[PDB]
């Protein structure tokens, strides 16, 4: 087991 | 697992045993340049976090693309972490190049405890994120209407007594 790192948002709408 | 992975999973009695010579590896960076502080923090794992701040762990160090313990709790609305690290004085309002702040990642994330705790202790609501959107915009243009309401609750306050 080898976690993802989550990503930082996009600080747009994008994908609501 | 690295520390790294032992830190992201909450494994803290590994993690105790890797650091057992307490030199300077609890800062080691990994190929990104992630602490187990940045990992611990972006998972949520709490007492990860207590034990590895209590050890003297630099909350403060950004990864290579400046990602921050600070917005990594705050994106995924980790409020008591997001308060721990605020409680050794990192810096509320850290930037990244992926354009935004604490607390712009905390209202995208639809977070209401998480903004309110950055609120609370003083995150800036003007800093717009490089996309153009102020927090406020983003919670309007969002609907996340109990967001609206904490930021406006906190503006009520900074202009009276």
């Amino acid at each position: 087991t080898l976690v993802s790192m989550p990503p930082l948002p996009g600080l747009d709408l994008k994908g609501s | 697992l690295s520390i790294h992975q032992l830190a992201a999973q909450g494994e803290l009695d590994q993690l105790k045993e890797h650091l057992r010579k307490g030199d300077n590896l609890v800062n080691k960076p990994d190929e990104r340049g992630f602490t187990p502080l940045i990992w611990a923090s972006a998972f949520g794992e709490i007492e990860t976090v207590r034990f590895l701040l209590e050890w003297g762990a630099d909350p403060h160090i950004l990864a290579k693309e400046r990602e921050s313990a600070l917005s990594l709790a705050s994106t995924g609305g980790y409020t008591d972490i997001v308060g721990l690290l605020l409680e050794r004085d990192v810096d509320i309002n850290i930037y990244d190049w992926n354009g935004g702040t604490p607390l712009l990642y905390a209202v995208r994330g639809n977070h209401v405890k998480c903004v309110e705790a950055l609120l609370a202790r003083g995150a800036d609501l003007t800093t717009e994120a490089d996309s153009g959107y102020t927090p406020m915009d983003l919670a309007v243009a969002l609907g996340y209407r109990k967001v609206q309401q904490v930021i406006e609750n906190h503006i009520l306050k900074l202009f009276q007594s």
